[PDB]
RNA sequence: AACGACUCUCGGCAACGGAUAUCUCGGCUCUCGCAUCGAUGAAGAACGUAGCGAAAUGCGAUACUUGGUGUGAAUUGCAG
RNA sequence: UUCACCAAGUGUUGGAUUGUUCACCCACCAAUAGGGAACGUGAGCUGGGUUUAGACCGUCGUGAGACAGGUUAGUUUUACC
RNA sequence: UGUCUACUAUCCAGCGAAACCACAGCCAAGGGAACGGGCUUGGCAGAAUCAGCGGGGAAAGAAGACCCUGUUGAGCUUGAC
RNA sequence: CCAACUCAGAACUGGUACGGACAAGGGGAAUCCGACUGUUUAAUUAAAACAAAGCAUUGCGAUGGUCCCAACGGAUGUUU
RNA sequence: GUCUCCAAGGUGAACAGCCUCUGGUCGAUGGAACAAUGUAGGCAAGGGAAGUCGGCAAAAUGGAUCCGUAACUUCGGGAAA
RNA sequence: GAUGAGUAGGAGGGCGCGGCGGUCGCUGCAAAACCUUGGGCGCGAGCCUGGGCGGAGCGGCCGUCGGUGCAGAUCUUGGUGGUAGUAGCAAAUAUUCAAAUGAGAACUUUGAAGGCCGAAGAGGGGAAAGGUUCCAUGUGAACGGCACUUGCACAUGGGUUAGUCGAUCCUAAGGGUCGGGGGAACCCCGACAGAUAGCGCGUCGCGCGUACUCCGAAAGGGAAUCGGGUUAAAAUUCCU
RNA sequence: GCAAAUCGUUCGUCUGACUUGGGUAUAGGGGCGAAAGACUAAUCGAACCGUCUAGUAGCUGGUUCCCUCCGAAGUUUCCC
RNA sequence: CCCGUCUUGAAACACGGACCAAGGAGUCUGACAUGUGUGCGAGUCAACGGGCGAGUAAACCCGUAAGGCGUAAGGAAGCUG
RNA sequence: ACUGGCGAGAGACCGAUAGCGAACAAGUACCGCGAGGGAAAGAUGAAAAGGACUUUGAAAAGAGAGUCAAAGAGUGCUUGA
């Protein structure tokens, strides 16, 4: 009964999505992601999966505003002006 | 677009092909290989007849296992023949197709007769079977090329 | 099942969005290489996990 | 012991398959320059957003973009 | 009845006890001779024994465990070439 | 031992795998890595094909678990260090 | 005046058939082991193995017995 | 393999089995033959365990009413003896 | 003039592949690769050439360099055979007739008949789990291990309405924590080392005040909705 | 193979040490065990995942062009 | 007689091998050693660095008491040579 | 000092089973409860000029014709073992 008979009661979900990470790997009962370590306040990462570094280190994602560091950086970090009106 | 046997008048010829048939190879082969140089109102009834289980299409190549029967003993001795409708349909329908290109060419319908025919294996198709111990097997269709030629004969 | 989350079904409510064929004017487009969309999910055949 | 079938064999053509050849907006290696993330809310995650789009790319209800400046007549698969 | 010759054509059995081979007894029979064929024969069977893992006894060992000692329970796969 | 029913097998339409495969596949003796389908000497030997069959292919399944070797382990024990 | 269905008996009757299908203990005389009910090697062992009530022994009066813990502390203990 | 709610009539002790109404359904690829071997279900003269390691398997018993019921016993049972 | 065996092993002289430094050439009047029952050279590794295909690159020679030569490794990845039209389609009792539709019907739909589930159901719902499989229309292929006009497939569009049904609230086993105590730190203990939270009544004042206003049940506890009607698909939610 | 444990008949128990859903606690030399070294996601006499790691192997297997020349040893001593 | 392989011994009833394509295994580096080629020679070495330079990762130049190896050995050492 | 980030130059390097796992909607599809695991997949032509129309077929499609230097380049289409 330990084969297929055993996999029929598979109705109680272990992990659910992390609030923080998106993963099913929300651990309900430990209130504990696997994969993030959420709600511990660092991330969880290990120097022993290079693959599971750069899954998900800086740069795979949107890099919603350090892409623009490096044009206002060029600019010496301008404010407060503009361009003179065209003649 | 080009036949792999060429028709020695070919004004006098007409053809017709079809490619990726979903009809098995083996069983197609042999009932070509029973129309080959036969004439085209004797291959339409012969393969009529095959249809209404009355003529038997004779199994020399592919037979291991084909059973034994009466109506395949004329043309081959030992009996092995079986009806394989399926392609004896795709046959027919190709032999259609001939003879109206003779008429459009204006040949002599009545005395053509299949001076070339041939099957080919085309791509085969992928399905997938479960066996014991949570093991899949493939579960694969063979489907054929299918030419021939109509030559009117000549006096 | 019928009690679900509201966030569940929101992303159940984008997977259908997801789920359709590419546009045919977008295999007309100059230097077109989608031939098709491959990422079509079936509710039987692949699970979405959650 | 002909003919024909079958098997094997040789050649022409036709199939099957994607090797070879020629390619390459990619990779790899070396060298050089620069020093710039975040509670003024980062990296990451989610959802949304186009006249016709799913993805990728972009963007945030001002949503494949607003404004300024430069350039100086297109965009384009279709429509308007 | 015994010894010996040609002779392997025909036959050489039913049972109690034992997993047995072997043996032993009862009974019948003309007779109940002996052997080979990968100690014929398990994709022919059977699995009683032997020979995994559970368990008990005796002896042995400080002990884990051991015993051509006894005991009981223990999956016998495939042919279409 | 016989016989009866159903479902198979069997025949047909359609559909359609896999294990396995050096090359292959009739025997006797001989010699040989001491038990040959191939070699030596003989018996012989006639297209193609169907249903079955378990003698053989020292058939398939798995880099023998038994035993031994290795200056390989591991579980367990104790008067081993 | 209105009542439901249990029991008992008698006559007659059929080719002795009648719990007519369905349903539904074989029985007896003994030996071994374990008292019994219970439990066990999911996918080769259900047992004589485990547990069991009963019986006996041992430690301990809280500054304690037994045990966990890197440390701090904690389980037995809402206990005696 | 996977928790739970509703539950008709007849037979009968009975949400036993067998048949029926409401509701559901004929979804399991079909056709033709009726060989061997098989799987599942049966029956059998006379004998009755001679079979086999072993009564394995099967057969026999079976409901209810009345009568009747031993050894042994922890006196409760044994007993549906 | 003599002489010729060779596994393990050694060495020499050569063949072939891809670059680099040079040099000499070839090519759309057809390079490379590939094909050939064309021909020739070398003991051999190989080389040269005819013809074909192909349509843009390539070769000889000297030197020099290297991820430089395969039949095997139960070798790697990909492809392909024989086996073979073979094994096989066989549990859950069962189908039949007529007509319609369609190119095509043993398998779609209607009607009639004959059977089955037999209320611990093959009936009618829900919790988990799934996530559009729901409904309508249409359909080339593929898929539904025969077939299909068929559909849980594909395409287009449509569909889930609540003060009263639930979640939400409460607490359970337990979980997460402040302070404090540990700990290099990640972390450990968990209201146990502590100026609790605040509440009540007057109108800012008085009174009270034992260290968690936290999480933890779609089967525990718990404010309140009933008929009748309505859709292709929703309702104790829409209409009355 | 319908099935990496199912199917048929036959069997054990069936008001209790009974059966079962959900919630919750215990995590790898650890847990849990009416004890079979059982069970801990088809994995258990020490799970699973990544890394150290191309771990080491006196042992097995393989080890890619041509001719030409020379051409062996299974014996000595020492060595867990 | 079938190749490859281990072997005293393989056509073996020893193992790998159904078939084809492509990939597929003594390399790089440090130290040392013998041999050979080349330069210079009691010397030799442009090596860290500097000066430059094909507008330049090359080439060319630089060793002034630098340094390495060699030019002197023996001894544990003090030392002698 | 600098195998990360941003920008830049270069090479006796690889040339789609090579080179990063990824030349392409690649850390993507897909698998696992989870930690994690993790592919395959580039080439029509100079220009779509991407095959009007006739005829057969239910349709796919065939036959003839048309475009092009070439369909012996016909939307996974250079060459095609
Ligand atoms: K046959
Ligand atoms: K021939
Ligand atoms: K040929
Ligand atoms: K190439
Ligand atoms: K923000
Ligand atoms: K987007
Ligand atoms: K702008
Ligand atoms: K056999
Ligand atoms: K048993
Ligand atoms: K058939
Ligand atoms: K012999
Ligand atoms: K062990
Ligand atoms: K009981
Ligand atoms: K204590
Ligand atoms: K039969
Ligand atoms: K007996
Ligand atoms: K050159
Ligand atoms: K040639
Ligand atoms: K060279
Ligand atoms: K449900
Ligand atoms: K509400
Ligand atoms: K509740
Ligand atoms: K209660
Ligand atoms: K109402
Ligand atoms: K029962
Ligand atoms: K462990
Ligand atoms: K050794
Ligand atoms: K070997
Ligand atoms: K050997
Ligand atoms: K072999
Ligand atoms: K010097
Ligand atoms: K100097
Ligand atoms: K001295
Ligand atoms: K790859
Ligand atoms: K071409
Ligand atoms: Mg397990
Ligand atoms: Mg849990
Ligand atoms: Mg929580
Ligand atoms: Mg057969
Ligand atoms: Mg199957
Ligand atoms: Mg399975
Ligand atoms: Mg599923
Ligand atoms: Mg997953
Ligand atoms: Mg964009
Ligand atoms: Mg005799
Ligand atoms: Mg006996
Ligand atoms: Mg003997
Ligand atoms: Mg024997
Ligand atoms: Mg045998
Ligand atoms: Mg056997
Ligand atoms: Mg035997
Ligand atoms: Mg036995
Ligand atoms: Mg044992
Ligand atoms: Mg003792
Ligand atoms: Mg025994
Ligand atoms: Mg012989
Ligand atoms: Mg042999
Ligand atoms: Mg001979
Ligand atoms: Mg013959
Ligand atoms: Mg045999
Ligand atoms: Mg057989
Ligand atoms: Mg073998
Ligand atoms: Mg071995
Ligand atoms: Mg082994
Ligand atoms: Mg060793
Ligand atoms: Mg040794
Ligand atoms: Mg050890
Ligand atoms: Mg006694
Ligand atoms: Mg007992
Ligand atoms: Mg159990
Ligand atoms: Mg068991
Ligand atoms: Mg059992
Ligand atoms: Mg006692
Ligand atoms: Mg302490
Ligand atoms: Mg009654
Ligand atoms: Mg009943
Ligand atoms: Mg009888
Ligand atoms: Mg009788
Ligand atoms: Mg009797
Ligand atoms: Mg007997
Ligand atoms: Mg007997
Ligand atoms: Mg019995
Ligand atoms: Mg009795
Ligand atoms: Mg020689
Ligand atoms: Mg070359
Ligand atoms: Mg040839
Ligand atoms: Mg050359
Ligand atoms: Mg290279
Ligand atoms: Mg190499
Ligand atoms: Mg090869
Ligand atoms: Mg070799
Ligand atoms: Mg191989
Ligand atoms: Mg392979
Ligand atoms: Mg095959
Ligand atoms: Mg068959
Ligand atoms: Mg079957
Ligand atoms: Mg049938
Ligand atoms: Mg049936
Ligand atoms: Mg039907
Ligand atoms: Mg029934
Ligand atoms: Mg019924
Ligand atoms: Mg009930
Ligand atoms: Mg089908
Ligand atoms: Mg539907
Ligand atoms: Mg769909
Ligand atoms: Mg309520
Ligand atoms: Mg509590
Ligand atoms: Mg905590
Ligand atoms: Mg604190
Ligand atoms: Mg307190
Ligand atoms: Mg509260
Ligand atoms: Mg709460
Ligand atoms: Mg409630
Ligand atoms: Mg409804
Ligand atoms: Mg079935
Ligand atoms: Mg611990
Ligand atoms: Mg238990
Ligand atoms: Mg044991
Ligand atoms: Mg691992
Ligand atoms: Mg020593
Ligand atoms: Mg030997
Ligand atoms: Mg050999
Ligand atoms: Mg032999
Ligand atoms: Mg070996
Ligand atoms: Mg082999
Ligand atoms: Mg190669
Ligand atoms: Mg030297
Ligand atoms: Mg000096
Ligand atoms: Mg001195
Ligand atoms: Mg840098
Ligand atoms: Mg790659
Ligand atoms: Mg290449
Ligand atoms: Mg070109
Ligand atoms: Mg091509
Ligand atoms: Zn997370």
């Amino acid at each position: 009964g330990k084969g297929t008979g055993s996999f029929g009661k598979r109705r109680n979900k272990t992990h659910t999505l992390c609030v923080r990470c998106g993963r099913r790997s929300f651990h309900l009962q430990k209130s504990r992601c696997s994969a993030c370590a959420y709600p511990a306040a660092r991330l969880r990462s290990y120097n022993w999966s290079v693959k599971a570094i750069r899954r998900k280190t800086t740069g795979t994602g949107r890099m919603r505003y350090l892409r623009n560091v490096p044009r206002r950086f060029k600019t010496n970090f301008r404010e407060g002006t503009e361009a003179a009106p065209r003649k | 677009v080009k036949y792999s046997r060429e028709p020695d008048n070919p004004t006098k010829s007409c053809k017709s092909r079809g490619s990726s048939l979903r009809v098995h190879f083996k069983n197609t082969r042999e009932t070509a290989h029973a129309l080959r140089k036969m004439p085209l109102d004797k291959a339409k009834s012969y393969l009529e007849d095959v249809l209404a289980h009355k003529q038997a299409i004779p199994f020399t190549r592919f037979c291991r296992g084909v059973g034994r029967t009466a109506q395949a003993k004329n043309r081959h001795s030992n009996g092995q023949g079986r009806w394989p409708v399926k392609s004896a349909g795709f046959i027919l329908d190709l032999l259609k197709n001939a003879e109206s290109n003779a008429e459009v060419k204006g040949l002599d319908v009545d005395s053509l007769y299949i001076s070339h025919i041939q099957v080919n294996e085309a791509q085969k198709q992928r399905r997938r079977t479960y066996r014991a111990h949570g093991r899949i097997n493939p579960y694969m269709s063979h489907p054929c090329h299918i030419e021939l030629i109509l030559s009117e004969k000549e006096e | 099942p019928s009690h679900k989350s509201f966030m569940i079904k929101k992303k159940l409510a984008k997977k259908q969005r997801q789920n359709r064929p590419i546009p045919y004017w977008i295999r007309m487009r100059t230097d077109n290489t989608i031939r098709y969309n491959a990422k079509r999910r079936h509710w039987r055949r692949t699970k979405l996990g959650f």
